[PDB]
């Protein structure tokens, strides 16, 4: 497991415990749930590239205290 | 509100994905980049004088949405006791004192489609048309049918 900070444009920093070999699906949906918006309404970046539902921290080389940047989608989903 | 723009976008796509759209009963087009104005289209419901017709609806989202309703008007002229024959202004509760903040674009479009199939002549928007509906149903139908051909592609 690994702490990961999710940062929005307001500059809010919300902390998550995440398993190393588990789909980032969960993180992304849990964040959207926390914020009361539909998933597919937000996109999530790590090192300027979008996470995907199939991606895990196993791959991507994701570390402790690493940051993920979240943005609103044009469509808004 | 960006809450209001994100919302409208979501409800726009909800109509896009709807069964009623895939059946071509309702549709919505985007007018402004900002989602403050839409254009709706409803089919003339079957077994009414509008049948065969398509009716465009100007939809404008005021700044106090969703606490006030969308401002809806017929662009397509139509002969109906609850719609102005001159302006397309609409008499319909959900656009007035029965608006509810959780109502969606889809809900509105379906209500208007049901409006076409179900008049309330004792609460008219067009008292001439409503008086005719009540006093001379047959002239009302022939006229509604000719307006539907002339103005609504029937």
């Amino acid at each position: 497991y690994i702490k990961l900070k999710v940062i929005g444009q307001d500059s809010s920093e919300i902390h998550f415990k995440v398993k190393m070999t588990t789909h980032l699906k969960k993180l992304k949906e849990s964040y959207c749930q926390r914020q009361g918006v539909p998933m597919n309404s937000l996109r999530f970046l790590f090192e300027g590239q979008r996470i995907a539902d199939n991606h895990t921290p196993k791959e991507l080389g994701m570390e402790e205290e690493d940051v993920i940047e979240v943005y609103q989608e044009q469509t808004g989903g | 509100a960006n809450i209001a723009v994100q919302r409208i976008k979501r409800e726009f796509k909800e109509v896009l994905k709807s069964e009623e759209t895939s059946k071509n009963q309702i549709k919505v087009d985007l007018v402004d980049e900002n989602f403050t104005e839409l254009r709706g289209e409803i089919a003339g419901p079957p077994d009414t004088p509008y049948e065969g017709g398509r009716y465009q609806l100007e939809i404008k989202i005021p700044e106090t949405y969703p606490f006030n309703p969308p401002k809806v008007r017929f662009i397509t002229k139509i002969w109906h006791p609850n719609i102005s024959s001159v302006t397309g202004a609409i008499c319909l509760d959900i656009l007035k004192d029965q608006w509810a903040a959780a109502m969606t674009l889809r809900t509105v479009l379906l209500s208007l489609q049901a409006l076409l199939a179900a008049a309330e002549p004792d609460d008219p928007q067009d008292a001439v048309v409503a008086n005719q509906y009540k006093q001379n149903p047959e002239m009302f139908k022939q006229t509604a049918r000719l307006w539907a051909h002339v103005y609504a592609g029937a």
